RNA sequence: GCGUAGCAUGCUACGUCAUUCUCCUAAGAAGCUA
RNA sequence: UAAUAGCUUCUUAGGAGAAUGACGUAGCAUGCUACGC
């Protein structure tokens, strides 16, 4: 049976840098139940898989950030990092790609359900989902279609988006190439091959699926968070078109998403020492820790300063109350020590320092609130640099 | 512990072996009632640990008992409140025009999007300017979803009352738009 | 879910769940009844029972609670320990539960098979909280009793206004009359459904019924008849709200120009205003079915909910109320499923009017500024409390006479349950006396009507006539045949009839008996309008015979003796076997 | 919230669950209230009930702080520890709770009733935060104890003016008078909601009230009455400000040739220029209430609230400044229900207006250059903090004399209240001396002054007038009819009819008499102006005949008899009981 | 040389307690990200 | 009114395990001594 829902619209209140009002997709308890029920077996099998290209579940601390990059730089001939944006990537993504993306998480339900089954699934995706009831005020109106942000598989069905759009731009761009002018010999050879398994075939040709995945991982490994990508490809054969560049994201967008995505919000980046320019909101600096170079993931400044600075409660105001608040802030923004501007690595000592002067003056107040200091106090490990140290290192 | 008599026999052990000892028994009798108190102590703490065991589970199962339970308690309230929901919709129908719209159906299934539109009583019209007021429903009188509609109240954004003569070219900047008309159908 | 336990009304989680309703009880309470009787379950917020994959024990004695459920000795974990010790059954709430002894009591109800009398005589004198109990308890066991029951159809096709009757063989069959109603089941290929309930009763000879129909689908023999049942809801009302005097009359304001009628009354319309609760019993024929006419004419602009036990009291209620009551303003509620042929003479249910008659199982959920129950002999306890919780009204009055017949109450076979106990309305009445009393009598002869208030009533009663000579009192044998379920008196129609030729007087004569089986057969071969001592007591008849089969404690049974002598008003032939029975009364020897 | 203990000031987070107040108390003051009182409910920032899932143990003594909460002694955690306990009570700032014994003062004021006489003087000689606390307590009972009255309902009305009353059976009935105040209920089922603000009076004739009321609602039967409450306020601000004595006059300015009225009183006006509040003590009309409008004309610009106690008193000073003052720049701020009838003829309720007059319950918060405060005798503590509370001010003046009559005290019904101990101002007053003091009479006759100069004040004034030979003292015996619980004498009354149709001098004379009850019944049978004496205080009047109801010691009291006749301006007639009271004053013959 | 008894030393098993650590779960507060 | 998901910090409670120490009891191995053969 298809049960229709409605999704209620609830304006965020947090800190951001531009003006426009963000809304969250409050959906019914009746499908979330079931969407649990239904994904959440494969959902937490790819947030516990390491290597993959999807990067869900695999933490920033710990040697993680450098894991994660590494395994993006995964034998790639001619290395060029690369990221791009999607505009209004909620709200402009096609009905059809949606329906791919649930169709492309429903494989796993080879054994467990029907096709009918299989069928009712979706249709309860698409009634709940992807063109429901919102309720926006004490009314009801119709969504057109996109995604909503607060379905149980919002993430994961973003990165199916995400990593189809990928390669849709990889076989435009090898499509369009001339033929004539591609050297290599085995290349012309996929390229034919893939438009015969294009227009030329209509039952799967997993041996060339197979080929042109191999192909898509040598040469253009992808890093996947939901609509974050960074993309390692190989810079001669992007020059030559053989493999996607930018421009082929902004025509894929173009005629498949109907948005403009300007190369302003896109970044390449031709030396990998560098790493990634931003990814998941961090930009990447490598250092030498211990004896070795690794990756490290440093905030904006100005994120870490807002948040210290302006809070969503009254409470938050007081510092003795929340200590713990400036501790989580300063475990965030260790990695800006080692910043070669000075102002960035000032950000993390004053983070220090407010966390001592808060100690200090939440003592003072509780010794005159009574007549005795605490008997047990471990807050000193939280003013010493080795606490925030220990979170970038892979020990654990 | 102090109610069951392990208690009592570890306090009798100890009293023999302290007025033994007081009295000057000698070492066999010494060693005997040690070995004894050693026993009876033995038992006591054995016996014992268990009733902590005890208050912790007892503890545990009835916290378990209430919840489960005040969760008995709090689904009938939920039950009975989706029930009171259910059945006020169910008062709020038109149900002269829902039934001639719903026999008209062939199969009796309609979509619901038209539901209101050929039902519903009342019309809400949310206007952001003036210039949509006057294409859509200015005048006392207006007509929208093949339908004629009267207007019978205006209020601004603030849910204070609009009179119609207000609601002009000049008067616009004076009003907090937007404007929520409230019609009947004619 | 928590509630509250039955004997102490403490908070309390548990049930006794081999009780057939299953009643609260705190834990003091309940390990009293469990180590006392042999209710060995208790339902907490979970059942009682072993959770082992492979065992079945109930016993609450014999189980211990380990790790998070509940075992026997033979599945329980190294660890221990009883759920039922120290005194306590362990459940919620367990130090705000205090105990309390009346369970010796309780013992007593809960146990009870209700087969004997003084269950009834016990289960009425209790507190109040067990007087629900009890009547919840005997409701219960009544309705799981119509669950064991006879089965039957229509043998074919025979008229339109009587069908016929084909039982199973083996078992017993029930009384006829509009209380008992019975259900059609259509299983015919395809499908067993309802298509509407029948009731019946005994036909001409042989085997037939003339009948009273619910619906107008006409089955073929399609359809085989059961009796019909049904739940009973737990009651929470009390069954007589506290009586507080008022000083001068609240809330009603009395009248203009009442009438001159039912002058007399006023101090007896005012005494009804001013308690809470008042009650009236009146001889048999005294005027309380007009007496709630001059209360509602007393009063005028109150509103008054008319209650009683079965349709006919209310129905004759109903049509005083049309004869003297201003009529438009009359509401009569019925049942949506119209089990009986209803009254439809005013204009019908409408629950917001003002003059509300209604039965008191389809009252509904609202408020009164006075309701009048009518025939609180006929109401069990379970209809008191019903009618004190649908209706809240500022003033209560119940009337209706002890002395008549009391409820059917199917379950008592064993000893006689006396009229003080039928409920606790005629407890009161019997224990103080009842607050309203009118004792003439506008029916009977003078010798009946002296000697009927000097039999059982305390001599309130006379008669506003002359004795018509022509009532009677014979001692004639009428050899007994008895064989069928009840006994017959034929012989004795005979002597009857040797007589009733010098008698041409009641040659209309409607004929009674204490058994049916000779009622029945009295409507056969001489074809005398019949009316059982059951359907009688709200009707007067001027010819009217009755004969005594038998000689027992149910001929000797002086309540129906009155129900039975005093629907006459100028002539009856009657039949005496004991010479108790002709001595009590005086009368003509012929 | 975290507070400061009431009698040792330190920090705290516990209240007395029991007090009315529910005062801060710090850990060592707490456990010394609760372990010696029958107090044993502590309210933490978390009330100091056992966690548990059901139980109710609130004895302090009794409880522990297990695991995260507060749990009794058989369902705490395994681990404790005791609440109460190391001669403290646990709370918050426990280690630097210091206090003082006064908890030998505070034991007696917490738990007194206020039904005696030495708990106000306990109440008014103890420390300056008792004597908040004290007051505040005061209030509270004075409150709580109108949760004891009877609510009302209407019998029906024959009348539109005159309403009929019905009390609840089984509970006092409240007086009727204009001071209290009603708002009904309509409950029947259908709104439970008020139908406005009533007020009640007597009838003579019958059971009738001429009520009054702010809308004009009627009362369809089942509409009702029930008196208002009011929760009392912190008592936030000091009952007086700290003095403190400035060198030359700051904030306020003199002016050029004040008049030639006023020129008396210069000195006066530079004392209280120079101190911080300052107090003038003086007999009845010698200056007082004119001392202020005088001041007023010596601080020309600077603003000035005018406040007093009662209503007929500001409207007589009103009046006064209208004579005196520019009537432009005044005011007269009026309570939203305005149950008296105030003074309407300067710009009224304009708060910002440089002369505002207001009574201290309807007074608003606001500033002032100095704030005077008239007839303290009538004013409580409470209106001392609430005058101290909302107006701020720069220099504050205090007018009044003790030995005029005090605040009601309705509780107090045992022993006499001394002067000095009617409020903190008062008592300023009578222990060390008013800062300014002025006494002669100007007003009353030669004869009525000469006699209450042997009543109330000893031999001191000599006065200015000619005996008129119109003071007249009656012999009437007087019987008595305590009608309303305010006692009325009908032959009293009569003797007063009988004799002012004889005085054609006199059909202008004031009626006074010390009950309200006659006082407002008279006005039917003679028509003159009433006044009670309570009320008639500050205000002259050309002529009064003055009436002692009955013999008791509300109207043989000595005070109350001297703040009667010396309203008088040139003559009275009083007709007396006491053969005392009568004895004591010389006046004419009848 | 053997048997019984006693003392001392050592190893194993079990029960109780103290400390430290790891993990598994539950509950709560908070931070960041998409 | 306040979504889905991931990661992290801190606090509390429960269980299980590990390690060390302490006591008690039982079993086994050895040395010395008393008695009997
Ligand atoms: N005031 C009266 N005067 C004469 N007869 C009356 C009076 N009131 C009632 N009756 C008669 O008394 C009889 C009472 O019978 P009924 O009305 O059935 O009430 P009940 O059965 O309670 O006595 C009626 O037939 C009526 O005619
Ligand atoms: N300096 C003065 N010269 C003449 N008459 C005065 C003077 N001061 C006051 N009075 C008169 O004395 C009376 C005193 O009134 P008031 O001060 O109100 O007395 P109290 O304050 O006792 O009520 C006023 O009515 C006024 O007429
Ligand atoms: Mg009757
Ligand atoms: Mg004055
Ligand atoms: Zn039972
Ligand atoms: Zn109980
Ligand atoms: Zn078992
Ligand atoms: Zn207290
Ligand atoms: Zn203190
Ligand atoms: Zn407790």
């Amino acid at each position: 049976n298809v049960i229709p829902t409605i999704t209620q619209m609830n304006l965020k209140y947090a800190i951001s840098a531009k003006n426009r009002a963000r809304t969250v997709a409050g959906v019914s308890i009746c499908s979330t139940m079931t969407n649990r029920q239904f994904h959440q077996k494969l959902l937490k099998s790819i947030a516990a898989t390491r290597g993959a290209t999807v990067v869900i579940g695999t933490s920033k601390f710990y040697g993680g950030w450098h894991n994660m990059l590494k395994t993006v730089y995964s034998d790639v001939e001619n290395p060029h990092l690369m990221g791009w944006d999607y505009p209004k990537c909620d709200r402009a993504m096609p009905n059809m790609l949606r329906i791919m993306a649930s169709l492309v998480l429903a494989r796993k339900h080879t054994t467990c359900c029907s096709l009918s089954h299989r069928f009712y699934r979706l249709a309860n995706e698409c009634a709940q989902v992807l063109s429901e009831m919102v309720m926006c005020g004490g009314s009801l109106y119709v969504k057109p279609g996109g995604t909503s942000s607060g379905d149980a598989t919002t993430a994961y069905a973003n990165s199916v988006f995400n990593i189809c759009q990928a390669v849709t731009a990889n076989v435009n761009a090898l499509l369009s190439t001339d033929g004539n002018k591609i050297a290599d010999k085995y290349v012309r050879n996929l390229q034919h091959r893939l438009y015969e398994c294009l227009y030329r075939n209509r039952d799967v040709d997993t041996d060339f699926v197979n080929e042109f995945y191999a192909y898509l991982r040598k040469h253009f490994s992808m890093m996947i968070l939901s609509d974050d990508a960074v993309v390692c490809f190989n810079s001669t054969y992007a020059s030559q078109g053989l493999v996607a560049s930018i421009k082929n994201f902004k025509s894929v967008l173009y005629y498949q998403n109907n948005v403009f995505m300007s190369e302003a919000k896109c970044w390449t980046e031709t030396d990998l020492t560098k790493g990634p320019h931003e990814f998941c909101s961090q930009h990447t600096m490598l250092v030498k820790q211990g004896d070795d170079y690794v990756y490290l993931p440093y905030p904006d400044p100005s994120r870490i300063l807002g948040a210290g600075c302006f809070v969503d409660d009254i409470v938050k105001t007081d510092g003795t109350l929340m200590i713990e608040r400036f501790v989580s802030l300063a475990i965030d923004a260790y990695p800006l020590t080692k910043h070669p501007n000075q102002e960035y690595a000032d950000v993390f000592h004053l983070y220090l320092q407010y966390i001592r002067k808060l100690h200090d003056e939440l003592t003072g107040h509780m010794l005159d609130m009574y007549s005795v200091m605490l008997t047990n106090d471990n807050t000193s490990r939280y003013w010493e640099p080795e606490f925030y140290e220990a979170m970038y290192t892979p020990h654990t | 512990f102090s109610s069951l008599p392990s208690y009592a026999a570890f306090a009798t052990a100890q009293e023999a072996y302290e007025q033994a000892v007081a009295n000057g028994d000698s070492e066999v009798v010494l060693k005997k009632l040690k070995k004894s108190l050693n026993v009876a102590k033995s038992e006591f703490d054995r016996d014992a640990a268990m009733q902590r065991k005890l208050e912790k589970m007892a503890d545990q199962a009835m916290t378990q008992m209430y919840k489960q339970a005040r969760s008995e308690d709090k689904r009938a309230k939920v039950t009975s409140a989706m029930q009171t929901m259910l059945f006020t919709m169910l008062r709020k129908l038109d149900n002269d025009a829902l039934n001639n719209i719903i026999n008209n159906a062939r199969d009796g299934c309609v979509p619901l999007n038209i539901i209101p539109l050929t039902t519903a009583a009342k019309l809400m019209v949310v206007i952001p300017d003036y210039n949509t007021y006057k294409n859509t429903c200015d005048g006392t009188t207006f007509t929208y979803a093949s339908a004629l509609w009267e207007i019978q109240q205006v209020v601004d954004a603030d849910s204070k009352i609009v009179q119609l003569s207000e609601i002009s070219m000049d008067n616009s900047p004076n009003l907090a738009w937007p404007l929520i008309v409230t019609a009947l159908r004619a | 879910a928590v509630g509250a336990c039955v004997l102490c009304n403490s908070q309390t989680s548990l049930r006794c769940g081999a009780c057939i309703r299953r009643p609260f009880l705190c834990c003091k309470c309940c390990y009293d009844h469990v180590i006392s009787t042999s209710h060995k379950l208790v339902l907490s917020v979970n059942p009682y029972v072993c959770n082992a994959p492979g065992c079945d024990v109930t016993d609450v004695t014999q189980l211990y609670l380990g790790g998070m459920s509940y075992y026997c000795k033979s599945h329980k974990p190294p660890i221990s320990f009883p759920l039922c010790a120290n005194g306590q059954v362990f459940g919620l709430y367990k130090n705000t539960c205090v105990g309390s002894d009346n369970v010796t009591d309780f013992n007593a109800i809960a146990t009870c098979d209700w087969t004997n009398a003084g269950d009834y005589i016990l289960a009425n004198t209790c507190t109040e909280r067990l007087k629900l109990f009890a009547a919840e308890t005997l409701k219960a066991t009544e309705e799981t009793f119509k669950l064991s029951y006879g089965i039957a159809t229509v043998r074919e096709v025979l008229s339109d206004r009587e069908l016929h009757l084909s039982w199973e063989v083996g078992k017993p069959r029930p009384p006829l009359n509009r209380n008992y109603v019975f259900t059609g089941y259509r299983v015919t290929k395809n499908s067993k459904v309802q298509i509407g309930e029948y009731t019946f009763e005994k036909g001409d000879y042989g085997d037939a019924v003339v009948y009273r129909g619910t619906t107008t689908y006409k089955l073929n023999v399609g359809d085989y008849f059961v009796l019909t049942s049904h739940t009973v809801m737990p009651l929470s009302a009390p069954t007589l709200v506290p009586q507080e005097h008022y000083v001068r009359i609240t809330g009603l304001y009395p009248t203009l120009n009442i009438s001159d009628e039912f002058s007399s009354n006023v101090a007896n319309y005012q005494k009804v205003g001013m308690q809470k609760y008042s009650t009236l019993q009146g001889p048999p024929g005294t005027g309380k079915s007009h007496f709630a006419i001059g209360l509602a004419l007393y009063y005028p602009s109150a509103r008054i909910v008319y209650t009683a036990c079965s349709h006919a009291a209310v129905d004759a209620l109903c049509e005083k109320a049309l004869k003297y009551l201003p009529i438009d303003k009359c509401s009569r509620i019925i049942p949506a499923r119209a089990r009986v042929e209803c009254f439809d003479k005013f204009k019908v249910n409408s629950t917001l009017e003002q003059y509300v008659f209604c039965t008191v199982n389809a009252l509904p959920e609202t408020t009164a500024d006075i309701v009048v129950f009518d025939e609180i002999s006929m109401a069990t306890n379970y209809d008191l409390s019903v009618v004190n919780a649908r209706l809240r009204a500022k003033h209560y009055v119940y009337i209706g006479d002890p002395a008549q017949l009391p409820a059917p109450r199917t379950l008592l076979t064993k000893g006689t349950l006396e009229p003080e106990y039928f409920n606790s309305v005629c407890r009161l009445m019997k224990t103080i006396g009842p607050d309203m009393f009118l004792g003439t009598c506008r029916r009977c002869p003078a010798e009946i009507v002296d000697t009927v208030s000097a039999l059982v009533y305390d001599n309130k009663l006379k008669a506003h006539k002359d004795k018509s000579a022509q009532c009677f009192k014979m001692f004639y044998k009428g050899v007994i045949t008895h064989d069928v379920s009840s006994a017959i008196n034929r012989p004795q129609i005979g002597v009857v009839r040797e007589f009733l030729t010098r008698n041409p007087a009641w040659r209309k004569a409607v004929f009674i008996s204490p058994y049916n089986s000779q009622n029945a057969v009295a409507s056969k071969i001489l074809g005398l309008p019949t009316q059982t001592v059951d359907s009688s007591q709200g009707s007067e008849y001027d010819y009217v015979i009755f004969t005594q089969t038998t000689e027992t404690a149910h001929s000797c049974n002086v309540n129906r003796f009155n129900v039975a002598i005093t629907r006459a008003k100028v002539g009856i032939l009657c039949i005496m076997s004991d010479r108790d029975l002709y001595d009590k009364l005086q009368f003509t020897s012929l």
